[PDB]
């Protein structure tokens, strides 16, 4: 349950990271 | 036909151990350096060595605005070595769920990097060659180092635009 929160954070950075990549 | 995965693999621990050195060296003025840190697989010159810098700076302004909310988190995970192998496995496992893309990739070096820099600031333990493996491994299993060969790979994260 705490993973998963953690991941969801990753998961916006990663798209923040995709946004500024692309 | 495409690079191997196991080169790759090889690629994915240059970029990565240049990211973190990197990456800490820009986080300097706002947690030791884990002496690790500072050897490299190869001279920090090399292509990859290149593109794990860039990758570094790229995330700079994006890795400071998550930085409180990461370092509350981490610190109620409590990463050691003990434990590190599971939570590293189960957070990539869902942070790639969905499917890879380029960010997701970059973020998981991220990941390791907070990961590793945590063990070592309040775990007292150098992890990193650990934690490298962590990544290089998972990008292995997972299909990512493949789809990395199959788009020319690491130079590829940064000749999106």
């Amino acid at each position: 349950s705490y993973i998963d929160k953690i991941a969801d954070l990753i998961r916006k950075v990663a798209e923040e990271i995709n946004s500024k990549l692309e | 036909g495409s690079m191997s995965e196991e080169q790759v693999a090889q690629d994915t621990e240059e970029v990565f151990r240049s990211y973190v050195f990197y990456r800490h060296q820009q986080e300097q003025e706002a947690a030791p350096a884990d002496p690790e840190m500072v050897t490299l697989p190869l001279q920090p010159s090399s292509t990859m060595g290149q593109v794990g810098r860039q990758l570094a700076i790229i995330g700079d302004d994006i890795n400071r605005r998550y930085d409180s909310e990461f370092q509350t988190m981490l610190q109620h995970l409590q990463p050691t070595a003990e434990n590190a192998y599971e939570y590293f496995t189960k957070i990539a496992t869902s942070l790639f769920e969905s499917g890879i893309n380029w960010g997701r990739v970059v973020a998981l070096l991220g990941f390791g990097y907070r990961l590793a820099l945590h063990v070592y600031q309040h775990g007292l333990t150098g992890f990193l060659g650990q934690v490298t493996r962590f990544v290089v491994d998972f990008m292995l299993h997972h299909s990512i180092a493949r789809w990395i060969a199959q788009r020319g790979g690491w130079v590829a994260a940064l000749n999106l635009g």
